[PDB]
């Protein structure tokens, strides 16, 4: 549809840390003029940059495994 | 860079075009720029450059302090080398964060 401009910024984000995982949970953009193809999940001790998960636009929820524990 | 309000920093990262540099170092200012204290240090001579210990283990006496690497300097890669300084990495009270007052005001820069 809209491929004219870069995505907006998302609505929510939401985490949820266990012993050796991490529930992630967020919702699209308000703005559905500019197509998404999908979401980036950044994750990592300290800063984002260690790793990066690319998931589908449908998906809303994923739960990040093999963490350290503290 | 200002902010111009404190702020509990958690990491302070670079993404490079160029090759990263052979000695770079990062500062932080408690009052709004009138004076300057090192947050990391980041050279292959430490010693030489920022007269500071080559790959200096974090002490509990002093977590306050500065500490210098030669990790993320190396040449490779030439285009698209990262060096992100996590605030907390290796002090060992940091684990007590919330308890912690020492740690509190080390992370704190405007």
């Amino acid at each position: 549809t809209g491929e004219t401009r870069v995505p907006e910024v998302p609505s929510s984000l939401h985490v949820r840390p266990l012993v050796t995982s991490i529930v992630v949970s967020w919702t699209p953009p308000e703005n559905q003029n500019i197509v998404v193809r999908g979401y980036a999940i950044g994750y990592g001790i300290g800063s984002p940059h260690a790793q990066t998960i690319k998931v589908d636009y449908k998906q809303r929820y994923y739960t990040i495994e093999n963490l350290d524990p503290s | 860079l200002s902010l111009g309000k404190k702020f509990e920093v958690t990491y302070v990262s670079l993404q490079f075009c160029s090759p990263r540099p052979e000695s770079m170092a990062i500062y932080k200012s408690m009052d709004y720029g009138r004076t300057w204290v090192p947050f990391q240090f980041y050279s292959t001579q430490c010693r030489k450059m920022y007269n500071r210990p080559h790959r200096a283990p974090i002490t509990k006496q002093n977590e306050q302090e500065a500490v210098c690497t030669d990790s993320h300097t190396d040449m490779r890669p030439l285009s698209g080398g990262l060096i992100a300084f996590s605030t907390l990495d290796g002090r060992p009270s940091a684990h007590d964060f919330d308890n912690s007052p020492v740690l509190q005001d080390w992370v704190t820069a405007t």
